[PDB]
């Protein structure tokens, strides 16, 4: 789920950046650090908003290096297991249907799926219709689920999504 | 209220020299004109002299508070 | 470099005493 | 097609072949190209038919690049075009320099006009060299610090019409003043020892000057002879005034018209 | 043991604020707008661009004011964080099909006074 928490993150940086921009500069290396990545703690960092306050950099004694302990205000991205999503559908398969939740993809077996959305791939699209052929659940629709189960996978999130709940479909 | 003495201790002008070098031999810009000289520790008693070495000194106390102070707010002893 | 900042230089002014009576001369208009 | 396996369909003309000469049989450059078509430049190739071959259009024994003009990879030639040309009142100069010969460059300008060049101390800075008086320039080493933002590096139009070319119109007014000079470039030993020859042929009206330094430019000299010593005030000229004792003046006439009624204290 | 519709979230996370999925969008529409200029400058990843259409699909309301307005009248009740955004995007229709989804709601409030609520959020619906 989109957040909005306050990070903090401590850059190195080199003496040749020192002089008139050296602030900006800190800046530069800070948005091309801890944009889109992703963790075990916090989850998918979408993008950074806001820059608190950069700390006081403390001169490495030895080498030239003088870090920068800067906080920053980013919208992260942690979904939940039994949080219920929207997302689009983006491949029909007989092994399962492959949804897109923003910057994490889910994938559904037919086991998650009851027996009423069955498959089709006598048709140019693999959709997954009824018996009477009524309800169309085919690509590219955004179809609710709910995360039943969270993975990280180096540094790549791939939760897992289901379709046992009622009212999770069209809308 | 700063309580220290005012004035650069002998350790602080030994260490803010050496890594005031470091940082020049390391191409960081300088903060005074070369009149033609390459060292780096040459340069970085020049810029000392100058007052312009762009280093703060954070001075723990012992109850564990600390003052910082520029180096050109400080009187340079030797 | 061989050009270095001539702008931001801090022209120091000149102090002095010189006690002398009021005989120079008048301003003039704005236009 | 077969054992080469490049055809003519392929290459076509107009674009650029890379014909690797490798010897010649009598004044053309036979030799590979990269698709094993047997490349065999002919002499208008080269442009020498009876005097030496074309070692200085194609490269003997490495890769020249040409116009492909003929595909005859089948036929054991290359038309490769041996030819770079076959293969195919206050004005701004511009500059895709040094410091020492853009001065030469910047004597025959009249004044007003502004050059612009890349700077020679960092990286990504721009000089703006604008014209003050009979040799004085003003290097504005921008990052003279005139500090801009990113946005405007694109359009090098207003950087000059908002901060040198007010700037120049209110240089350009004390050229024209009633006492001007130069002493050779104004000099410091020159403009002390103007004032106590003019002292002594009236000793009741005391005159006034205006000098520019050569050294320091930008700067103008206002000296005065309050009594028997001589005086030197600096003045700054800025893009938006004058800055004189750090009072800012939007007019050329306000600044003389508050030194008239300032010039009379015993300081 | 993470579970969202038992309401257990992690001490990082609780205190964390929550975003609508029209609202983040805006906030990435104007880091777009801020990149899309100031050239010289790194352009967006792959990323950036799979959360805006992302946020982009499912756009409830596409004003600036609809936005506190539909939280306004949330926090005056007596609902967890967590429950805002989830309540806020999926827009149900009935408060059975909201009590049905969200496990969390069933026996928290009563069924006209959740159905009140629904039926504002389908009126605030652009």
């Amino acid at each position: 789920m989109f957040y909005h928490i306050s990070l903090e993150h401590e850059i190195l940086l080199h003496p040749r950046y020192f002089g008139p921009n050296l602030l900006n500069t800190v800046k530069q290396k800070l948005f091309t650090e801890v944009e889109g990545t992703c963790t075990g703690k916090y989850g998918f960092v979408i993008a950074v908003t806001t820059i608190d306050n950069i700390g006081a950099g403390v001169i490495q004694p030895g080498r030239g290096f003088v870090l920068y302990p800067v906080k920053y205000k980013a919208i992260v991205f942690r979904p939940f297991k039994g949080e219920v999503v929207d997302a689009v559908v983006t491949q029909v398969n007989k092994v399962g249907l492959f949804t897109e939740i923003g910057p994490m993809s889910c994938f559904i077996s037919r086991h998650s799926i009851p027996s009423e959305m069955e498959f089709d791939p006598n048709s140019n699209p693999p959709c997954y219709k009824t018996m009477d052929e009524d309800i169309v659940i085919q690509q590219d629709d955004e179809i609710r689920l709910k995360i039943v189960g969270t993975r990280v996978d180096k540094n790549d999130i791939f939760a897992i999504g289901s379709l046992m709940d009622d009212y999770l479909g069209l809308v | 209220k700063r309580i220290t003495t005012p004035y650069m201790t002998k350790y602080e002008r030994a260490r803010v020299l050496g890594t005031r070098a470091l940082q020049i031999a390391m191409c960081a810009p300088v903060m005074v004109e070369l009149e033609g000289e390459t060292d780096p520790l040459l340069i970085a008693m020049k810029e000392l002299k100058a007052r312009k070495i762009p280093i703060i000194i954070r001075r723990y106390l012992p109850d564990g508070s600390y003052e910082d102070w520029g180096v050109d707010e400080l009187i340079i002893s030797d | 470099g061989a050009t270095p900042a001539y702008g931001a230089w801090s022209p120091s002014v000149g102090s002095g005493m010189t006690p002398g009576a009021a005989g120079f001369s008048p301003s003039a208009a704005s236009d | 097609n077969m054992l080469t396996k490049e055809t003519p369909e392929t290459f076509y003309i107009g674009k650029l072949i890379i014909c690797n000469v490798t010897g010649i049989a009598h004044i053309g450059v036979k030799t590979r190209l990269d698709n094993g078509v047997t490349g065999f430049i002919p002499t208008k190739f080269l442009s020498d038919k009876v005097v030496k071959r074309p070692e200085e259009r194609v490269k003997v024994g490495m890769t020249v690049h040409c116009r492909i003009m003929k595909i005859d990879i089948e036929k054991f030639s290359a038309d490769l075009t041996c030819r770079t040309s076959d293969l195919m009142i206050a004005h701004p100069s511009f500059h895709n320099i040094n410091f020492k010969q853009a001065e030469k460059m910047m004597e025959t300008m009249d004044q007003g006009d502004v050059i612009i060049r890349p700077s020679s101390k960092g990286e990504n800075h721009l000089t703006v060299t604008w014209k003050v008086s009979d040799g004085i320039y003003q290097h504005v080493d921008v990052r003279a610090t005139l500090w801009i933002n990113s946005e405007e590096f694109e359009d090098l139009d207003e950087i000059v019409a908002r901060y040198v070319q007010p700037m120049a119109s209110f240089a350009r007014d004390l050229l024209n003043h009633k006492y001007y000079q130069d002493c050779s470039g104004g000099d410091r030993k020159k403009l002390e020892e103007l004032l106590i020859k003019t002292k002594k042929e009236k000793p009741t009206f005391i005159p006034y000057f205006i000098c520019a330094c050569k050294e320091l430019p930008g700067k103008f000299l206002l000296g005065y002879q309050p009594r028997g010593k001589p005086r030197i005030e600096y003045v700054t000229v800025t893009p938006e005034g004058f800055r004189y004792r750090g009072q800012i003046f939007p007019t050329v006439n306000g600044l003389f018209r508050w030194f008239k009624d300032h010039y009379q204290d015993p300081v | 043991e993470e579970d969202a519709s038992q309401l257990i979230f992690p001490k990082e996370f609780e205190t964390a604020e929550t975003l609508l999925n029209s609202e983040v969008h805006m906030l990435l529409e104007h880091r777009k707008q801020q990149n899309e200029s100031a050239e010289d400058e790194q352009e967006l990843s792959e990323v950036f661009m799979k959360t805006l259409n992302y946020t982009a699909r499912f756009s409830r309301f596409k004003n600036r004011e609809t936005i506190a307005s539909v939280r306004s009248l949330l926090l005056q009740k007596k609902l967890h964080k967590f429950e805002l955004a989830c309540l806020a995007n999926l827009c149900p229709e009935t408060a059975e099909e909201s009590k049905a989804l969200i496990p969390s709601l069933e026996g928290r409030f009563e069924d006209e006074e959740l159905q009140q609520i629904l039926d504002d959020i389908q009126t605030k619906r652009s």
